C-alpha cells in the first residue's frame, strides 16, 4: 500500500525510499532543475537535454528530489500545484 | 578522496557507514602525513622529474619530435612538459587523497577525444606516462615508489 | 464483476478490502435476489426487445437497409438484428454482474477495429442500442428502468 | 548427335580419361564443397610431402 | 561471491558452531600468501595491456585459422577487427576476473560471473571453446615467467587459470 | 535479417572470397526484379485493410470460430486477429522487398507455433487465413508479383504449421 | 560446471548495412508498411542495380593488376608480389572469378 | 601485406555491390592502431591511394559511374588515417552487477 | 515531406543520413518538376473535380442526402462539397510534399472522431473522396494517374 | 503423423462434412505431385552416406568444432553427429512423402532444442548442416523436388532455431 | 520541424488556399538550390571531424579557458567541447538541407542559453568557436553553398547570444 | 585411468576398495615415476614416430594414397599423418594413465561410424597403427616396449 508499512532498518525489504504519501496520493509538485548526466563519456550514448519542469506526483517527489541530488542535479524551483495543505482527510 | 567514497557508497543505500569502512577513513587517516610528507618531496622534484621524462618519450619516439610530427616546433614541446606538469600535480594530488578520482575526474575520464581531437597519438601518450612513471623511480626511494607505482599504472589502465 | 475488481483493486494495493470495499460486496449479494429478477424480465423478451430493437434502428437509419447499406436484403438483415441479440444478451450479463465488465471484455473492447473491418457504420450500431434501450425500459418499472437502462447507454458511451 | 551404330557390347569398359566439360555449373549452391587444411593445419601438409611420393 | 574467508565462515555456519582451530589454519594459509597475493596482483596492473598483447600473438601464432575467413560454419573467431576488436575484449575479461579471484584466493569470483552461462554465450555466437581455453592458459605461462625463480607464487597464479580450463571443457573422460 | 545481396554477400564473404562471376549472376538477377518488387509493395501498403477484410471474409468469417465458443468469439479476440493478420501481410511484404525470407523467421515464426498452442489459437484456420490473403494478394500485385509475395505467404504457412 | 542453463538461440550479429536494407527495417521498427518515400527508397538503389554490379567485376576481374600496381610502389626486392593466396579459406571450391 | 591490399579490394567491392560504405567503417575504423606496430602506417596510405589512381583507369570519366567508385575510396583511406573510437563502458549502479 | 521525415528518422538514430536517404531527396528535387505540373492540374481543375465529386457521391448514396441524411438541404450540401473541396486540396500538398504527412496530421488524424461527433457517416465521406479519384486520374495520363490516384487511396484507408 | 490426405480428411470430418470441391482439389493437387515424391524419395534413400559425407565436408567438416575443444571433437561425438544428421535427412524424406510436416515436430522437433542445450550442442552448426544439406539434395533430386524436399530441411531448421 | 517545402505548403494550407502562383515561385527556388544543399552537406558529412578540430584551434584551443580555471579545463569538459560543437555543425547541417531553421530552435536553441547559464558556460566563447566553425565551413563548401550553411550557424549564434 | 575405474568398480558393488584394489592404487602410484619417463620419451619424437609411421603404411597400403584411395594428393595425406599424431597422443595419455580409458572414449568409441561414414578405410588406419608401434618400440628397451606396443595393440585390436 503505502510506503510507511514498518519498514525501517533491519527489515526484509532493502533499506530504501520511503515517502509519507498516503493512499493513491493526488497531490503533486512543479518542479523545476538541470540534472548533467556525467556518466556519458564512458558510455557515449546519445544525448538528451538536462533542463527539465514537469510535474511530479507527491507519492514520489521525494524520491525523485532525493535522487535529482544523487547525481549532482541542482533543483531551481518546485511548487505544490495540486493539493491542499495541512489537510487530514482528502489527499486521496 | 577515500572519505569521500565512503560517505558517498554509504549513501546511496541509507545507511552510516558500517563497520569496516569506518576502519578504511580511520586507517587512511592514520596514514595522512606520510602522504603529505610524500607530495612535498615530489613537488620539489617537479623540475627534477619532467626533465627525466622528456629525456625517453622522445628517443623513443622521434617520430613526434621531428618536422611534421605534433611536438615539432618550440611552442608545441613547451606545453609538452607543461602537460607533464599537470600530470605531476595530479599525481600529487591522488596521492593524498588515498584513491584514484583526481587522476579521474581529471585527466582520465575523456582523454582520448581530448587528444584525438588535438592530433596527439594516444598511444604516444600512455608511454609518456610510463616514461614519466620511469623517470620517478631515479629521484625516489625504494620505499616510497611502490606506494607511488599503484597511482602511476592506473593511468595507463585508465587511457587504454 | 463488483465482486472480481474489488478484489483486484485491493490486490494491486498489496492490502485486504475495507469497510467501503465490504459494505458493498455485502450490499451487493443482498441486490442479487432484485438482479435476477430484472434480468429474467429480459431473459424471455428478446424476442420483442430485439424485433422492436431492429424496429426503430431501420425507421431511424434507412440507409443501412437500403441497397447499398450494410445490413441489405434478407441476410445481413437476419445478421443485422443477430448483433442486437448479442449485445441485449450481454447487458443480461452486467446486470446480474452488478458492472460492465462482461459488456466490457466482451462487444466493447475493440469493437471500433471490428466494425471498422467490417464496412459496418458504427454510429447505425449505436441507433441500435438506443432502440432496445427504449423497448427495455417501458418493460419495467422506473427503479429498474435507471439500471437497465443505465447499462445500454455505457454500451452507448463506449460505441463511439 | 547420337552415333548408336551397331554392336553395342557391354563387358571390358576400358581406360584411358577425357575429363569432360561441366555444366550445369550455372546453379547457385552458396556453400563451397569442403576441403580440410590452413592454419591450424599447415604443418602436417607441409609434411605429407615426405611420404607423398613414399 | 565468497573469498577464501567467507567461504570458510559459510563453512561453519552451515553446521552452527564456532570458527575452531582447523578452521582458524584455513584462515591463516590466506593471511600469510596474502601480502603475498598483491604484487602479484600488483604486477598484473602494471603488465595488464601487455600480457593480452603477448597472449594474442602467441594464440594466432598456433591458430593461424582464427585470423582466417571462419568457412561457411559462421563461427565467431578474429576474422575481421571488428570480430578482432571484441575478441581481444574477451582476454580482458579472463585476465580481470581472474585478478580479483588471485586476491579472493577462491573462484567463488570466477564461475558466478564468468562461468555461468560461458558455454552458453558462446554456444550461441559460436565461438571456439578450444582456443579460448588455450590463450586463458597462454597467460597462465606468461605470468609465471616473472615470478619463476621460487615456486609458491606459482600456485597461487596458477589456481585462477586452471579453473577456467577445467570448467570450460566439455568432459571427454 | 539479410536481404539477398546480404545473403549473397555472406556466402561470398564466409569463404574468404571476392564475389565471383557466380555471386553476382544472383545479384543480377534480383536487380532485374527490383522494380516489380516496389510496385508489388506499393499496392500492398495502399489495399492493407481492405486485403485483410477480403481474406477474413473469404475464409473464416461465417465459420463456428466466429460464433459463441469458437476461437474469435469475443470483440477482443476478433480484434487480435485483424491485427494479427495485418503482421503476415505486413511481414510478408518486407520479405518480397528483401527477398528473403530470413526476416520471417527471425520476427515472426519463432515462437508462433508454440504460442499459438499456448493460447490456443488454432493453426489450421490461421493458415487457411493466410492462404486466402495469399489469394487476394496475387489478385492485386499481378501474376508474377504474387507468385513473389505468394512465395513468403507459404513459408510463413510452412513454419507456422 | 555450471549447473543450470539458459539456452543459446541463433543469434546473427549485424555486419553492415545496406540500401536495400536499413530502409525496409526503418518503416518495419515503426510498425507500419513502408510508405511511397520509402518505397521510392528501396526502389532506385535497385535502379543503381547493374551499375554498382558492373563496377565489381570490372574491379574484381583485374583484381590483380589492381593490387600489384601497389605492390611497385612501396615494395623493394623485385616483385614479391608471390605471397598473395587469393582463397583464403582453404576450400576446394564452388565456382572461382 | 598482401592479404590486406588484397582485402581494401574487397570491402570496397562488398560496398559497391551493397548500398552503403558502412561494411568499409566498421572495419577500417581502429585497423590501423592494431597495425601501427608491425606497419609503417603511411606504407598504407601510398598503398590505398594506389588503387584508386589505378581503378579510375578503367572508366571514362566524368560519366556516372566514375563518381561512383571514387567516392568509396576516399572513404577507405582518408577514414583509415583516423584515430580509433573509444571503448564504451557499462559501469554498474549496484554490487551484484559486473 | 520526404525531407523533414527523412531527416526526423536519421535525427532519431544520432545518425546523419545515408545514401539511402540522401539519394532520395536528390531524386525527390529532380522530380519536383514534375509534381508541380501534377499539381497544377488539380489546382484549377477544383470546380469539375469537386462538382462531379459530388455527383457520384449522391448517385451512389442517396440516404446522405435525403431527407434525414446529414448532408439534407442546399445549405448543407454545400458544406457536403466543401469537404471534398478540403480533401482534394490535400491532395494537391500530399503530392508537392511527396508524402501524406500534409494530409496526415490534417484531415487524417483524428478524422473518425470528428465525424463520429458530427454525426456525419465517415463511409459516406468515403465514398466521397473515391468518386472524386475517378474524375481526378480520368484528368491525367497513365503515369500521372498512379500518383495522383495513389494519395487518394491512402485518404481512403485512413478514413475508415 | 498425418500425410497430406490425413490432413485434408482431419479438417474435412473436423466439421462434419463430406469432402466438397475444395476439399478434393487440394488431393488432387497432392496426387499430381505423388509421381515426383517417390523418385525424389527414391535417389534421396540411394545416395543416404553420399549427401550426409557431403553436407558435413561442405559445412563444418574443417571448422573448429571438429579440432579439440570443439563440440564434435571426440570419435563417438563425431559418430553422433552422422547418426544425427541421418535422422534429419531420414524424416524430411517422410514429409516429403507424407506431404506434411506434422511427422517431423512429432518425432524429431519436440524436445529437441531444448535437448541440444542440455548436452550443450551448438544449434547455430546444426542448423548450417542441415542448410548444407539442403543444398546436396536439391542437387540430386532436381529443382521443384528440391523444393519439396527442401521445404521440409528449412522446417527443421526454424523449429530447431 | 518544417522544411522550405513544409513552409510554404503550410503558409499556403493555413489560408485555405490552393498553391498559387507565388507559393510555387518560391517552391521552384528551392528546387534550383536542391543540387548545391546536397553537396554542401555531403563534403560536411566526409570532414566532419576536422571542421570541429579547425575551429576549436583557431578560436578558443590556446585561451585560457583551456588552461586551469577556464570552463573547459578538465578532460571530461574538453571533451564535452566537441561533442557539443558536433551537434552544432551537425544540426546547421540539418537546416541547410531543409532550408528551414525551424529544426534548430526546436531541437537546439530552446533551453540552450538558460542551460549554458545552468552550468555556467561562456556564451561569448562559445559563438566564437561557431563563428569559426562557420568560417571553416565556408572553405570546404564554396562561396554560396557556405553563405547558405553560414546563414544557419549565425541563426544559432543569435539566438544562443 | 587404473584410479577412477578401481573407485567405479567399487562404487557400483556399494562397497569400499578391497586389498586388491589399494595395493594397486599404491603399486600404480609407485609406477607413477617410471610412466612419466615413458611417455616423455614419445612425447617429443612424435617428428620421427609419425613421419615414419606413415612411412611403412604407404609402402604397405600404396591403394590408400594412390589416385582414388582416401588420403590422395597433398591434402589428404596431410590428415593421413594428422589421425596418426592423434592417436599416439591419445597412446602417451593411456600410459600416464595406466589404462586405455583415455584410448577409450576418444578415438575408440564408435571409430568405426566414424571411419566408414568418411569413406576411409578402416583396416587401412589399423595398419598405420601398427607401423607406429614398431618405430615407438623400437625407441625403447625391453621392458618399456612391453608397455608402449602394449597399448597399440590394444588400439588395433579395437579398430577391426
Ligand atoms: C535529505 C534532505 C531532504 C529533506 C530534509 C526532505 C524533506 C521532505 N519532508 C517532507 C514532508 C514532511 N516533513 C514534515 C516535518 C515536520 N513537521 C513538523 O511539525 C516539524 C517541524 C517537522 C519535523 C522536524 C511533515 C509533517 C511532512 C508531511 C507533510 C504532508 O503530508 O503534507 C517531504 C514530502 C514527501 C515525503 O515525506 O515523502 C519531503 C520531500 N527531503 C530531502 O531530500
Ligand atoms: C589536466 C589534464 C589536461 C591535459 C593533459 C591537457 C592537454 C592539452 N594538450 C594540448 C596540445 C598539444 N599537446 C601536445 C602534446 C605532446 N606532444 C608529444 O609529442 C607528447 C607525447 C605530448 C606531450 C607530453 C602537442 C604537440 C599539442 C599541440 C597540437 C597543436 O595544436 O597543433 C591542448 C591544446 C591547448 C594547450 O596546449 O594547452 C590541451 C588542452 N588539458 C588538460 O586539461
Ligand atoms: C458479443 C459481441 C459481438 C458482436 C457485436 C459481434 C459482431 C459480428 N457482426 C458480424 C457481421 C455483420 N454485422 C452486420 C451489422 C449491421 N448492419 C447494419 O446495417 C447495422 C448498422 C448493423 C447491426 C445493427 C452486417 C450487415 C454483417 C455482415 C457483413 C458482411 O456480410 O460482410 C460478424 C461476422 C459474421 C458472424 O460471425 O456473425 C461478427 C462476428 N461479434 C461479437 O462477438
Ligand atoms: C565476464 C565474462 C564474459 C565474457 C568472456 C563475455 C563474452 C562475449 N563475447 C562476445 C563476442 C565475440 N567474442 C569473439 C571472440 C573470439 N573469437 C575468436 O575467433 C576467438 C576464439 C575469440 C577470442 C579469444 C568474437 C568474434 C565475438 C563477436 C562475434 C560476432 O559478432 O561475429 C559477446 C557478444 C558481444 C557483447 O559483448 O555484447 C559477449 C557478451 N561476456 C562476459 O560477460
Ligand atoms: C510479428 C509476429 C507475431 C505474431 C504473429 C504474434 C501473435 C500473437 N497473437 C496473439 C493473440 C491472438 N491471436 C488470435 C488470432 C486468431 N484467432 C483465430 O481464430 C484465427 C485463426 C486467428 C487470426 C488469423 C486471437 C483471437 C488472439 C487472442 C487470444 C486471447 O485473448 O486469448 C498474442 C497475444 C497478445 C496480444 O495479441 O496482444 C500474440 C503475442 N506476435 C508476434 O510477434
Ligand atoms: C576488409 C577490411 C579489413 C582489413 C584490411 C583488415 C586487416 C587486418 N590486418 C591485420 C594484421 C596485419 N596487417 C598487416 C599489413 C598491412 N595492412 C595493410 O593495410 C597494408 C597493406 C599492410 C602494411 C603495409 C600486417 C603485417 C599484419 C600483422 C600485424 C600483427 O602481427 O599484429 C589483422 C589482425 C589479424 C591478422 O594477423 O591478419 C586484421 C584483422 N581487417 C578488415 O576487416
Ligand atoms: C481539412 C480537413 C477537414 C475536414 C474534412 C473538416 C470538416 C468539417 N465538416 C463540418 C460539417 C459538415 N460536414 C457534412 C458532410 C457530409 N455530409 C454528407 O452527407 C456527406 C457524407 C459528407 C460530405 C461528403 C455536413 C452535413 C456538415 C454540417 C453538419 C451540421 O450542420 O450539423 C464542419 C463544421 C462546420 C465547418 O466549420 O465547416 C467541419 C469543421 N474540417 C477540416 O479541417
Ligand atoms: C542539440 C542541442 C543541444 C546542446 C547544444 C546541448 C548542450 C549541453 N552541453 C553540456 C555541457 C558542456 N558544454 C561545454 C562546452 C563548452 N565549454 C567551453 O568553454 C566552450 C565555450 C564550449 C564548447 C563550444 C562543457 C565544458 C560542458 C561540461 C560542463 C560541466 O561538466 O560542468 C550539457 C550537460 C550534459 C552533457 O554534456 O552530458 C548539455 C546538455 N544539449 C543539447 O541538446
Ligand atoms: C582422437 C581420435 C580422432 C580421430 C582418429 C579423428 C579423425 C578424423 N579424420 C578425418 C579425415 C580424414 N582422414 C583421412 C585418413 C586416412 N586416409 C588414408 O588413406 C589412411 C588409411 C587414413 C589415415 C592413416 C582422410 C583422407 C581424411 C579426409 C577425408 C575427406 O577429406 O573426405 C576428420 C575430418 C577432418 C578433420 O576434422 O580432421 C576427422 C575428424 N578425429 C578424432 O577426434
Amino acid at each position: 500500500a503505502y510506503d510507511m508499512d514498518g519498514t525501517g532498518a533491519g527489515s526484509l525489504e532493502p533499506r530504501g525510499i520511503k515517502s509519507s504519501a498516503v493512499e493513491k496520493d493526488s497531490r503533486c509538485f512543479k518542479v523545476t532543475f538541470v540534472l548533467p548526466s556525467q556518466s556519458r563519456l564512458y558510455t557515449f550514448r546519445e544525448l538528451q537535454n538536462v533542463y527539465t519542469t514537469k510535474m511530479v506526483p507527491f507519492s514520489s517527489w521525494y524520491a525523485e528530489q532525493q535522487r535529482i541530488q544523487k547525481m549532482g542535479g541542482k533543483i531551481l524551483k518546485v511548487e505544490l500545484v495540486a493539493g491542499g495543505q495541512m489537510r487530514s482527510v482528502g489527499n486521496q | 578522496s577515500l572519505v569521500t567514497q565512503v560517505i558517498l557508497s554509504a549513501d546511496d543505500e541509507l545507511r552510516y557507514p558500517t563497520a569496516g569502512e569506518l576502519e578504511t577513513i580511520s586507517s587512511y587517516l592514520k596514514t595522512g602525513e606520510y602522504r603529505i610528507r610524500l607530495i612535498s618531496i615530489l613537488q620539489g622534484k617537479e623540475q627534477e622529474i619532467i626533465r627525466l621524462a622528456s629525456k625517453k618519450i622522445f628517443q623513443l619516439h622521434p617520430e613526434y619530435i621531428a618536422p611534421g610530427g605534433n611536438a615539432s616546433g618550440a611552442r608545441q614541446r613547451a606545453l609538452c612538459l607543461r602537460d607533464y606538469g599537470w600530470y605531476l600535480r595530479l599525481i600529487t594530488y591522488a596521492i593524498l587523497a588515498g584513491d584514484k578520482e583526481p587522476l579521474e575526474k581529471i585527466g582520465i575520464i575523456g582523454v582520448r577525444e581530448m587528444y584525438n581531437s588535438l592530433g596527439v597519438p594516444i598511444i604516444g601518450m600512455i608511454d609518456a606516462i610510463k616514461c614519466l612513471k620511469e623517470a620517478t623511480v631515479e629521484v625516489i626511494s625504494q620505499e616510497e615508489e611502490d606506494f607511488v607505482a599503484p597511482y602511476y599504472d592506473y593511468i595507463i589502465q585508465g587511457m587504454s | 464483476s463488483i465482486v472480481t475488481k474489488s478484489i483486484v483493486n485491493a490486490d494491486a494495493e498489496a492490502r485486504y478490502l475495507s469497510p467501503g470495499e465490504l459494505d458493498r460486496i455485502k450490499s451487493f449479494v443482498l441486490s442479487g435476489q432484485r438482479r435476477l429478477r430484472i434480468a429474467q424480465t429480459l431473459t424471455e423478451n428478446r424476442e420483442r426487445i430485439v424485433k422492436q430493437g431492429g424496429q426503430q434502428l431501420f425507421q431511424r437509419r434507412p440507409d443501412v437497409v437500403s441497397p447499398g447499406g450494410n445490413a441489405y436484403g434478407e441476410e445481413m438483415t437476419a445478421t443485422c438484428l443477430r448483433d442486437l441479440d448479442y449485445y441485449l444478451r450481454l447487458v443480461t450479463y452486467g446486470i446480474i454482474a452488478g458492472d460492465v465488465t462482461p459488456i466490457e471484455e466482451i462487444g466493447l473492447v475493440g469493437v471500433k477495429e471490428m466494425y471498422s473491418a467490417l464496412g459496418t457504420p458504427i454510429s447505425g450500431v449505436a441507433e441500435g442500442i438506443r432502440c432496445m434501450k427504449d423497448v427495455a425500459c417501458s418493460l419495467l418499472s422506473g427503479e429498474d428502468a435507471a439500471e437497465v437502462g443505465f447499462y445500454f447507454d455505457y454500451t452507448l458511451a463506449a460505441m463511439q | 548427335a547420337a552415333v548408336g551404330n551397331k554392336s553395342n557390347v557391354d563387358a571390358p569398359s576400358f581406360k584411358g580419361s577425357n575429363m569432360e566439360l561441366a555444366d550445369s555449373g550455372a546453379d547457385y549452391k552458396a556453400f563451397p564443397k569442403r576441403r580440410m587444411p590452413g592454419a591450424n593445419m599447415q604443418g602436417f601438409l607441409d609434411m605429407a610431402k615426405g611420404m607423398k611420393p613414399k | 561471491m565468497q573469498d577464501i574467508i567467507t567461504s570458510v565462515i559459510n563453512q561453519y555456519d552451515l553446521s552452527g558452531r564456532y570458527l575452531d582451530i582447523k578452521g582458524i589454519n584455513q584462515i591463516n594459509n590466506y593471511f600469510d600468501t596474502g601480502l603475498k597475493r598483491l604484487m602479484i596482483a600488483k604486477l598484473i596492473n602494471k603488465e595488464a595491456t601487455n600480457l593480452i598483447k603477448e597472449a594474442s600473438e602467441l594464440l594466432f601464432i598456433e591458430q593461424p585459422e582464427l585470423l582466417r575467413p571462419c568457412g561457411n560454419a559462421f563461427i565467431g573467431n578474429a576474422y575481421t577487427t571488428r570480430r578482432y576488436a571484441a575478441c581481444i575484449r574477451d582476454i580482458e575479461y579472463y585476465l580481470r576476473y581472474s585478478a580479483y579471484s588471485i586476491i579472493a584466493g577462491n573462484n567463488s569470483i570466477l564461475d558466478e560471473r564468468v562461468l555461468d552461462g560461458l558455454k552458453e554465450t558462446y554456444n550461441s555466437l559460436l565461438v571456439p571453446i578450444g582456443p579460448t581455453i588455450r590463450v586463458i592458459q597462454l597467460l597462465k605461462e606468461i605470468i609465471q615467467k616473472k615470478f619463476s625463480t621460487e615456486n609458491i607464487e606459482n600456485a597461487i597464479i596458477a589456481e585462477p587459470f586452471d579453473y577456467l580450463a577445467i570448467n570450460l571443457s566439455d568432459k571427454n573422460l | 535479417m539479410q536481404d539477398a545481396i546480404t545473403s549473397v554477400i555472406n556466402a561470398a564473404d564466409v569463404q574468404g572470397k571476392y564475389l565471383d562471376a557466380n555471386s553476382v549472376e544472383k545479384l543480377r538477377g534480383y536487380f532485374q526484379t527490383g522494380e516489380l518488387r516496389v510496385r508489388a509493395a506499393a499496392t500492398i501498403a495502399a489495399n492493407a485493410a481492405t486485403i485483410i477484410k477480403e481474406a477474413v471474409a473469404k475464409s473464416l468469417l461465417y465459420s463456428d470460430i466466429t460464433r459463441p465458443g469458437g476461437n474469435m468469439y469475443t470483440t477482443r479476440r476478433y480484434a487480435a486477429c485483424i491485427r494479427d493478420l495485418d503482421y503476415y501481410l505486413r511481414y510478408a511484404t518486407y520479405g518480397m522487398l528483401a527477398g528473403d525470407p530470413s526476416i520471417l523467421d527471425e520476427r515472426v515464426l519463432n515462437g508462433l507455433k508454440e504460442t499459438y498452442n499456448s493460447l490456443g489459437v488454432p493453426i489450421g484456420a490461421t493458415i487457411q487465413a493466410i492462404q486466402a490473403m495469399k489469394e487476394v494478394t496475387g489478385s492485386l500485385v499481378g501474376s508474377d508479383a504474387g507468385k513473389e509475395m505468394g512465395l513468403y505467404f507459404d513459408y510463413i504457412c510452412s513454419g507456422l504449421s | 560446471v555450471t549447473k543450470a542453463s539458459g539456452g543459446s538461440p541463433v543469434v546473427k550479429p549485424q555486419l553492415y548495412k545496406t540500401a536495400s536494407m536499413l530502409t525496409i527495417a526503418q518503416a518495419e521498427q515503426q510498425d507500419r508498411f513502408l510508405e511511397l518515400g520509402e518505397l521510392n527508397q528501396l526502389v532506385s538503389f535497385l535502379n543503381t542495380g547493374n551499375i554498382r554490379l558492373e563496377i565489381a567485376d570490372l574491379l574484381t576481374k583485374n583484381a590483380n593488376i589492381i593490387v600489384a600496381r601497389a605492390a611497385d610502389r612501396i615494395f623493394v626486392g623485385g616483385s614479391a608480389i608471390s605471397y598473395l593466396e587469393r582463397p583464403q579459406a582453404s576450400i576446394i571450391e564452388a565456382n572461382s572469378a | 601485406s598482401l592479404r590486406d591490399l588484397d582485402w581494401f579490394l574487397r570491402y570496397l567491392t562488398y560496398a559497391i555491390v551493397a548500398s552503403d560504405p558502412n561494411i568499409l567503417f566498421v572495419n577500417i575504423r581502429g585497423l590501423r592502431e592494431i597495425i601501427e606496430n608491425a606497419c609503417s602506417s603511411a606504407a598504407t596510405i601510398v598503398a590505398l591511394k594506389e588503387m584508386k589512381k589505378t581503378s579510375l583507369s578503367l572508366f571514362p570519366e566524368n560519366s556516372i559511374q566514375k563518381e561512383i567508385i571514387e567516392e568509396y575510396f576516399n572513404v577507405v583511406v582518408d577514414e583509415f588515417i583516423n584515430p580509433a573510437l573509444t571503448d564504451t563502458i557499462r559501469k554498474r549502479t549496484s554490487n551484484d552487477l559486473q
